[PDB]
């Protein structure tokens, strides 16, 4: 049925409707207008009058203004048709390139699988980076916090990865900007255009793209993740894929809900957080997950205001986390790329029973070396010697180059399976490469290039 | 005709409440019996909540209000060049009527993602600091942040002036027109600044939209968008303009004064939710257009006020997220004799290289390297008496860069005398002076070079860097004349 | 026109109106009263209903009690026969010496001058106090703000500056007391009397006093500096002539504000403050100022709540002011007077090109030494002063004996430190300053420089010290 405007408060309209109330979630179209405005209805007031939050802004509206309810919640595009695509929070292309013409829409709000869904397998998702598969390894349906930003690297990793999975396991990623600066924005779309993990020319892009970019309102950057994962869940549900979501950033959701909320009227909580700030977080993260069909695995950007661990943004966000990626701007000035910092970043699945006991143990004597290194990088007999030598060469080993990379640097890129990973650092934790110089271990794939290296520089 | 007129139900606090106006629209500018104007923020189901642009003692209960077809718009381009107007483009300079003859809304949307390229073309400031180390390019969002009076003004004053020789020279594309939006100051102080740009002849490229103390809340809030509007025309006609936004904490505080006397739910320090939104809208709308969009750039400096140099209360957090970097000024700096009081270590701007001539990018790789490593051991240099020469030459080289990043006001850099002055102390020349004389070396040392060496500093923008020619004269000056010095 | 009290809350009145609704800020009179007591309306509630503020006490109030709207806001008189008079918020003589005889009036609500209006003159204006010239100098005709937590030295300040600059002035002064001590106004009075500032029996007087103490009602103190305020811009308008205004204490109008804020019907700010703290501020602070048709000289008390420079009043303050002069609990209570922050106090002309490079050479030489000083004592708190370098600890004694320096026995404070006032001229205190930057009294104890005046004082006082 059609409704009626009867008060604009910023980007929150009361809309009063005669026969049947849109339910809570539903998504109505505001007539009269240049670009589509989009309300999801919030509360039901009583009298007929429901409160929604706009997906775009206010001005120009009139209390009296024709609404009609869609019938369901906000309803995007799914399926092939969005890879190498950009659209918004409410599923429309912002890439200037026509219709999304998929044969499938999904309702952007969705439950998260049933507990009879849920898969106790706890597997490895591999990267073919090294520092990640060997010391803080992704699991399949798992979140990852990624730390840093600027200078460290972080949007090559994210286009390697993209590159990477795709390339092992055939699963897409959906990249969720969430609070997306317009400029970078920009920026990412031609990275990823020039690493070819998007392709305008043909079918073969990696990723779509879903942008809530800062300068929208509360409610549009509150529920572009939840957009961002419906295209991914088609790609997991319909297709059986293992999918990588990226968020970025997952403060800037929880931000926007906080908006949200107190434009609501509702109180705020410690710290000036939303009062529902762990069921805002919940209901979207439980849908990243391994179910029976696939996964969903997440790579989170983290944000951590004040600094403070503790705040209860990040501290709830934590919960939620079975790993880390931590980029460093000290691991690259030591020109480390990709500049994973190997003793910060942790991985919950660096378990015998869950990885091998050869995984396990590779890990922890390469933990162990480094920690040493830098434990005798203070203060040496033989004993001593030998492991920093050995720790010097395992940094270097701990480097890559990146196939997404090979336009700039002009090297050739480098998928390393698990098993070449584990062995390589193996060895020269038995010295087996002691024989062999320093230099040889920076920017190779396969422990043999390494070898390889070593005889060109005779 | 309660359609297209209303009355006041009740007045105070610069909040109307209005029955009638049936089709007024959201946002839209209505204007009272006596002549005042007001913005309908609030549409509710038995009235209309209306902020006033002006001294509420004009509107009583029962005064009928108006709509006009009102167009909350501002005049824009070249005529308002070297004028100084308030929030809506009314002259206040008492020099006449402003010449205009475009006009544009000042509450739009950014550019999109397609219409921008990625930002390349330097915006130079002039500023050793900045230029070197916190680079800002065309397009660029840069936020100036610190406490009460650790020079957040002076940044952007020097950044004005430094434009003078673009806009002097001939290379139209190397211009850049300025735009100075005072919110919250008072008005003696805003003189004080229009002075300084004058004598300095930077108002003829300068454009000063002032919304002040004094100014009722809703013009405070109009002003950064008002100036937003006529640097968009600058954006969108192929050239290049530049924003300042002196500040944005005073902006959010008239804001909230509306926000809560209308009612709308207190957050955080009783900011509004949409608070964020507000400073977002602003500045996305600076950007760097592709040549298909004739190429054209608004580059915001927007200004931020700490209390007790907390980045991380409510208006601060949000700018910085907004923004592509940020320029950190401290007290403790200030008064230590680091001016301009950058902290060099936790100012960022993540545009970086891009926004650097080639000539600036061969020393201040080097200079952010040293500095970096210097950080990390700065805290026993009045400690470290015994330790090895590795962590004492660390000590010496960077305490020495740290001198040659103190720079006097009003007196903005040509980047080859900036690149000139990080030369020597990036190759060492500068190693076994004492550190308290830098500063007076290199005020001599500038004036030496510029007054006698200007073949060499030619020779330096001419190659776009410094050559191995150039090298061994910069060699030669520096070393037999801080031989001199020192005597 | 007539209205009747419908209610009353503390200071907050509402009056209804049968016919004319009286425009918010007029003055309305209570009907039936011993004293006049005013009403300034302040909102339209609507239901031809006005709320409005007393001007003094609410007790004896009537809810049908006449009201009678005046016409106008409250006006008092202005003008050279309100030299050598005290007046309250609504013009009436406090000093018992019968009707202030003028014939000129003026309301205390008013446009500020605009922006053409504005000047840009900035010459020093010359305290004779140390820290303040050397290192945060006032302008004449500038604006000047004395911040301070309850108790550390803002009073005594202002009264040394009447004295210093006030007493010798050529022009007109006005001392507005916003809030404060009923005690300082009789002090001051009676000071006056005997200064020969205020004379009692001819027209020489050179002082207008307005007062409205913290024994007022908010009303009265939300008021008071508008009336001492306006009595200013008529001598600075009317007589052209060079004006000095000093209020204690201007936090005080803010704080009004607060106390009947709520009553107001407003949702509170930040720190339990009115929304409308800044633009309140603004159109009052805007008012106080020099312009082309003349100079006021403005010193203002500003109180800091919680010794918190956070706390929005004074932080909303400091925009307002050219010259700012910060004192500290932490420093006063080392017995170090004046109480001035030399490392959180700024002013406009600390430029080289205006007071010359030698005077801003020693200003930031000493500021340098002193936040040199500040982040190293910690550090040799715990790991010893044995552990610095001589040049450190050559810095350390130096930066102690500057902070020594900077302290000075007030004439006004004589009751309190046992020292006879003393003044320092410009020329000396960059003199002493230099000297002690450059060494040159390195072989001199500490305390020789404590609470003195000029540096041969702590040259003789080395000698006292010794025998
Ligand atoms: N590079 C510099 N060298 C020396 N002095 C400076 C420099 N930059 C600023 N100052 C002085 O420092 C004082 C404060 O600078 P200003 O630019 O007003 O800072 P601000 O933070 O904008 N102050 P406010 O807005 O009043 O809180 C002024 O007196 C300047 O003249
Ligand atoms: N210059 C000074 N020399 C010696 N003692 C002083 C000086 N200034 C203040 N004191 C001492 O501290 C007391 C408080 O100073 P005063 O100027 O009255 O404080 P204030 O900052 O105005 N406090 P308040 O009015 O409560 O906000 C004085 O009565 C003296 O005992
Ligand atoms: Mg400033
Ligand atoms: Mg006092």
């Amino acid at each position: 049925t059609t409704g009626r405007i009867v008060a604009v408060i910023g980007a929150v309209v009361d809309v009063q409707f005669d026969e049947g109330l849109p339910p809570i979630l539903n998504a109505l179209e505001v007539q009269g207008r240049e670009t589509r405005l989009v309300l999801e209805v919030a509360q039901h007031l009583g009298e007929s009058t429901v409160r929604t939050i706009a997906m775009d802004g206010t001005e120009g509206l009139v209390r009296g203004q024709k609404v009609l309810d869609s019938g369901a919640p906000i309803r995007i595009p799914v399926g092939p048709e969005t890879l190498g695509r950009i659209m918004n929070v409410i599923g429309e292309p912002i890439d200037e390139r026509g219709p999304i013409k998929t044969k499938q829409f999904a309702a952007i709000h969705a439950e998260a699988p049933e507990f009879v869904e849920m898969s106790v397998e706890q597997e490895i998702l591999v990267t073919g980076i090294k520092v990640v598969d060997l010391l803080a390894p992704y699991a399949k349906g798992g979140k990852i916090g990624l730390f840093g930003g600027a200078g460290v690297g972080k949007t090559v990793l994210i286009m390697e990865l993209i590159n990477n999975v795709a390339k092992a396991h055939g699963g897409y990623s959906v990249f969720a900007g969430v609070g997306e600066r317009t400029r970078e924005g920009n920026d990412l779309y031609h990275e990823m255009i020039e690493s070819g993990v998007i392709n305008l020319k043909d079918a073969t892009s990696k990723v779509a793209l879903v942008y809530g970019q800062m300068n929208e309102p509360p409610g549009a950057r509150a529920r572009v993740a939840l957009t961002g994962l419906t295209v991914a869940e088609y790609f997991r549900d319909q297709e059986g894929q293992d999918v990588l979501l990226f968020i970025d950033n997952i403060f800037r959701f929880t931000q926007a809900g906080s908006e949200v909320s107190a434009l609501l009227g509702r109180i705020p909580s410690a710290v000036g957080y939303q009062p529902t700030l762990a069921t805002d977080m919940g209901t979207m993260q439980e849908r990243i997950t391994t179910t029976k069909k696939g996964s969903i695995t997440s790579v989170q950007a983290i944000y951590v205001p004040a600094d403070d661990l503790t705040d209860p943004a990040p501290a709830t966000t934590f919960a939620h986390l079975d790993a880390t990626t931590v980029l460093s701007r000290a691991i690259a000035e030591l020109g480390i790329y990709p500049a994973v910092d190997p003793l910060d970043s942790t991985s919950r699945i660096m378990d015998p029973n869950i990885v091998g006991s050869e995984h396990y143990d590779v890990a922890r004597g390469v933990q162990k070396i480094l920690q040493d290194y830098k434990s005798l990088q203070d203060i040496l007999s033989e004993e001593d010697k030998l492991t920093v030598s050995r720790a010097r060469k395992i940094q270097r080993f701990l480097s890559q180059p990146f196939q997404v990379a090979e336009v700039f640097t002009g090297h050739l890129g480098k998928l390393v399976p698990l098993k070449e990973t584990i062995k390589g650092f193996q060895q020269i934790l038995a010295g087996e490469y002691d024989h062999l110089p320093e230099q040889a271990f920076y920017m190779v794939g396969p422990i043999e290039e390494a070898v390889a290296k070593a005889d060109k520089l005779a | 005709d309660l359609e297209e007129t209303g009355r006041v139900l009740s007045i105070g606090d610069g909040i109307a409440r209005v029955h009638g106006l049936r089709n007024v629209q959201a946002e839209e500018m209505v204007e009272f019996s006596s002549g005042l104007k007001g913005m309908s923020l609030n549409l509710e189901p038995d009235n209309v909540g209306v902020v006033v642009f002006g001294n509420d003692k004009l509107i009583k209960e029962g005064d009928i209000v108006k709509r006009t077809g009102a167009i909350v718009d501002v005049p824009v381009g070249e005529e308002l060049l070297g004028r100084v107007v308030d929030a809506l483009g009314n002259a206040i300079d008492g020099k006449g009527p402003i010449g205009s003859k475009a006009r544009r809304r000042v509450g739009l949307k950014a550019p999109g993602i397609i219409p921008r390229i990625s930002v390349r073309e330097p915006m130079q400031t002039g500023i050793k600091a900045v230029d070197s180390l916190v680079p800002i390019g065309r397009g660029q969002r840069e936020l100036i942040i610190g406490d009460r009076q650790t020079g957040k003004t002076s940044i952007a004053i020097d950044t004005i002036i430094n434009q003078k020789r673009f806009n002097d020279g001939t290379d139209e594309k190397k211009k850049l027109y300025c735009i100075y939006v005072a919110i919250g100051q008072k008005r003696s102080t805003v003189a004080q600044l229009v002075k300084r740009l004058t004598d300095a002849d930077a108002m003829k490229y300068t454009i000063v939209v002032s919304a002040t103390a004094s100014d009722a809340a809703p013009l405070q809030y109009l002003a950064p968008y008002s100036g937003c509007s006529m640097g968009e025309y600058f954006r969108d006609n192929g050239k290049h303009a530049l924003i300042i936004y002196d500040d944005l904490s005073k902006q959010a505080v008239a804001y909230r004064q509306m926000s809560l006397l209308l009612r709308r739910p207190p957050g955080r320090e009783a900011y509004p939710g949409d608070v964020f939104y507000l400073h977002s809208r602003l500045l996305e709308r600076a950007a760097k257009m592709n040549d298909a969009f004739g190429g054209g750039s608004l580059t915001a400096l927007p200004v931020i006020e700490t209390q007790a140099g907390d980045v991380s209360a409510y208006i601060p957090t949000n700018v910085i997220s907004i923004t592509d970097g940020q320029i950190f000024l401290e007290t403790e700096l200030f008064y230590k004799g680091i001016r301009p009081a950058i902290n060099v270590g936790l100012s960022v701007s993540r545009v970086g290289s891009a926004a650097q001539t080639r000539a600036m990018k061969q020393v201040a790789g080097t200079m952010k390297l040293e500095l970096a490593q210097y950080r990390e051991v700065a805290a026993f240099a009045q400690f470290g008496s015994d330790l090895d020469a590795a962590t004492q030459q660390l000590l010496s080289r960077g305490v020495r860069l740290t001198e040659l990043l103190k720079q006097g006001q009003y007196s903005p850099m040509a980047i080859e005398e900036q690149v000139a002055v990080i030369y020597a102390g990036v190759r060492g020349y500068l190693d076994k002076l004492e550190p308290s004389k830098i500063t007076k070396f290199e005020n001599a040392f500038l004036s030496h070079v510029i007054s006698q060496h200007q073949a060499l500093l030619g020779k330096i923008r001419t190659d776009g860097k410094i050559s191995e020619e150039s090298d061994a004269k910069l060699k030669e000056i520096v070393t037999n004349f801080l031989a001199g010095f020192e005597a």
